[PDB]
């Protein structure tokens, strides 16, 4: 299928090149460098085509990731072969530096041959049985990340949780894995949808499975009805003739009292033609940064069911005063020690029928950590 | 942070 | 009779001592750093008898854990092994798993357990069970 | 001579041991570990000896490293072994840590054979022939440490600066080198002392040599009179009662006004009893330390034949006021980009005889750079 | 900075 493969750095030359077909020549290689790096005309489609000649075109760091063939097949699947390139690469030689890339001549030729034949991608399947641990142990970490677009009259425009299960087991032996939460759908809670790892088998849905080695991913899910809010946030403006702004931020602390916040981030919006901001906080630092046209609040930490609020001067320049400044939503960035989802863990039903030794020899840990999503909140 | 089970 | 009992780390951190006649603290904790000199430089292959002075110490290993204990001269040394040893296999069969922060959280429950079968300088309590049974019944009630 | 050779961690933990000599015994790596790290006397000498037995211990990182021997041996060739032991080491592998000095059982083993025998160290000589540039290029760079106690009654207690010579040559050849400055001792200055190189030939005295290949150090040199002093520090201490300090602290910037200063840092000393200091810096920023007694003003760039102080209210807590605060002298450490010693290059004569190239060919880049050591001013 | 010897 895929014939030429090429990579390129910010620079723009090329660092390594290997085609499986006979079709792909250099003219591919300097018209991609020519009309992506070299060309002007920033607004683009991720993939393009010219001449009959389709080129796939992803930059991370710095360095660009070319892929180029005739036929039509599956976007996709390539897409993912591009991306467990890149992660094995990571995973080989940690930051991708284009020294690093280039130190690696050898892993390169080899990976590429044996990964991909004529663009042909070639590679219990999770965990072997010779595993042992005298201490059997397992953490549970729980992200949630929340997503909000909240309007300027008191109503949530939209909410949405992506949620990912990260645990680290240590234990002995073939364990057979009972995962037990509130999936009543009394505490309770629905699970709009959900994807698993290869080990979770179908047969209230529970988890029953045996776990990789170490750490994994036993299941990806998706929450949007019934989210507990972390935060409100009360926007205030008024305009004073055409020199200055008066705008004063609250935010609500939607969570328990005995809950610290941490790493506490409110971004305000300025016009431009803001002359000057004067910075008031009886909780934290506060600074005004005129180049971003923003204002910077930060709170250490601040306590559930509390408010908090910064009073803010911002003096306007002069201008075209006829066109209106159009406010952009007030941005907070965050991270929770709970999940905004609400799920419980019943249990984890874990045993060894093979090996002699009880549920009460597991160590099982749990801890829950919300981070931010985009809560922007319009004004 | 991490809570027992 | 028992002088005096030590539970102590590799690096020599203090968790737990239990005196039974009167001492002072500066003494206390000086005894405490030579002991725990004495006892760290030892291994696996050697006599778990040493005698210093007027005292004599016994003391054995669990994966990472010093154990010392701290009696009189003429007292019956290896019945004092075993009855440490039956205070490790209780411990470990209390918990379903024995570790360090068992020890760090479960401090007044090995308290409890101690004054249980250790008073005076002297075993009190030996049979396992019945150990197990007051255990039960004392963790019950508030 | 040196039989065992031990070397711990912070932890207290033997990490890699070998021993040369039927001498040595676990004895002694044993009482190393509680006679050092376990013990609370920490008033001792760099070297210790007990029953007849010498130990050596010096730290770097979190690393031990201990010599043991029997015999009267001198000391400095023992010590300059062990510098060339960690210094190999940290060119092996970078940065001296555990697990880093973990991972290379082979490299030690190997090199304990090899570089030392039985307690014995073993290991033009500078550059080789085949050494080709095409663009024949050389950097300087001028390092001077500045060192000063300053009186508070206006006059320089001590002053002496320890400088070395830093040069970056890329040559093709065997150049031939003749170093011209002002030697006179019209520009000219005083050579104090002076220590060079293995390439330096004896034969105003020059310094005629081949350099050896890339980055070296061609002398070593020590100077002590005639140093241009970089700042001038005005110290003013007021008492009020016996609750507050007025302190303001006036520094002269003693160099040419075309010249910007860089990262200035001033340390004003405080008592402990200090209850509270309000800052006031017109350039840069001022902060308040209680805990360290100190008051942080930090300067971004001032000029030369200027001026800069800070208004200081020093509120002390009431006390044993009868023991009057013994006053530290007033630290700045800071950056300048020129030699305060005052050194003029008048040339470097470099040759190819071999070659059919001329000097012209030779790319000469020269360039100042000097550090604060220790510059202290009484109050 | 660096200079032109």
């Amino acid at each position: 299928m895929i014939g030429g493969l090429f990579i390129y750095n910010h620079k723009g030359e090329v660092l390594i090149s290997r085609v499986y077909r006979d079709d792909i020549g250099r003219n591919a290689v300097d018209a991609f460098r020519v009309n992506v790096i070299h060309a002007r005309q920033q607004v683009r489609s991720p993939v393009t085509n010219i001449a009959r000649t389709s080129f796939f075109h992803v930059k991370r760091s710095n360095i660009w990731l070319a892929a180029v063939t005739k036929q039509n097949v599956n976007a996709a699947m390539v897409f993912e072969f591009l991306y467990k390139m890149c992660d094995v690469m990571a995973a080989y030689f940690g930051k991708i530096s284009e020294e690093n890339i280039k130190n690696n001549f050898v892993l390169i030729y080899e990976l590429l041959d044996e990964i991909l034949d004529f663009g042909y991608p070639q590679n219990i399947g999770w965990r072997r049985e010779g595993i042992k641990y005298r201490r059997n142990e397992l953490f549970l970490d729980v992200l949630e990340s929340v997503n909000l677009l909240m309007s300027p009259q008191g109503q949530v425009l939209s909410a949405h949780v992506s949620g990912r299960v990260v645990m680290k087991s240590y234990l002995s032996g073939m364990p057979e894995c009972k995962f037990g939460m509130n999936d009543k759908i009394k505490q309770s809670i629905a699970i709009d949808d959900c994807t698993f790892h290869q080990c979770v088998r179908l047969s209230e849905r529970s988890i029953s499975f045996i776990p990789p080695d170490g750490e994994f991913e036993l299941m990806r899910y998706r929450t949007t009805k019934d989210i507990i809010l972390p935060f409100r946030v009360i926007p205030l403006v008024r305009e004073v003739g055409r020199t200055k702004l008066e705008v004063k931020v609250v935010i609500k602390s939607n969570f328990k009292p005995s809950l610290l916040a941490q790493k506490i981030e409110v971004r305000i919006p300025t016009p431009l033609n803001t002359s000057g901001v004067q910075v008031i906080c009886m909780k934290g630092k506060a600074k005004y940064k005129a180049s971003e046209n923003a204002i910077v609040w930060k709170i250490k930490r601040m306590a559930g069911m509390k408010e908090s609020q910064i009073s803010a001067e911002i003096e306007l320049l002069p201008t075209n005063d006829k066109k209106k400044w159009a406010r952009p939503p007030i941005s907070m960035n965050f991270e929770v020690p709970f999940a905004p989802s609400g799920l419980k863990v019943r249990y984890l039903k874990v045993f060894e029928p093979k090996l002699n030794y009880s549920d009460h020899d597991v160590i099982k840990w749990v801890r829950y950590i919300g981070r931010s999503g985009i809560y922007e909140t319009r004004c | 942070d991490y809570q027992r089970l | 009779m028992i002088r005096f009992i030590l539970i102590q780390n590799r690096a020599g951190k203090t968790r737990l001592a239990k005196w039974y006649m009167q001492f002072d603290d500066d003494e206390k904790q000086k005894l405490i750093e030579e002991v725990h000199a004495v006892v760290t430089v030892r291994d696996a292959k050697h006599t778990n008898f040493v005698e210093f002075r007027n005292f004599k110490i016994i003391y054995r290993r669990y994966a990472g854990l010093y154990f010392c204990i701290c009696v009189d001269v003429n007292d019956n040394n290896l019945a004092y092994l075993e009855a440490i040893h039956n205070f490790v296999e209780v411990l470990n069969e209390y918990f379903h798993n024995v570790c360090e922060l068992d020890l760090v959280f479960n401090f007044y429950k090995v308290y409890t357990v101690v004054d249980e079968m250790f008073l005076a300088g002297e075993i009190r309590e030996t049979s396992q069970t019945k150990v197990l049974k007051q255990l039960l019944m004392l963790q019950s009630l508030e």
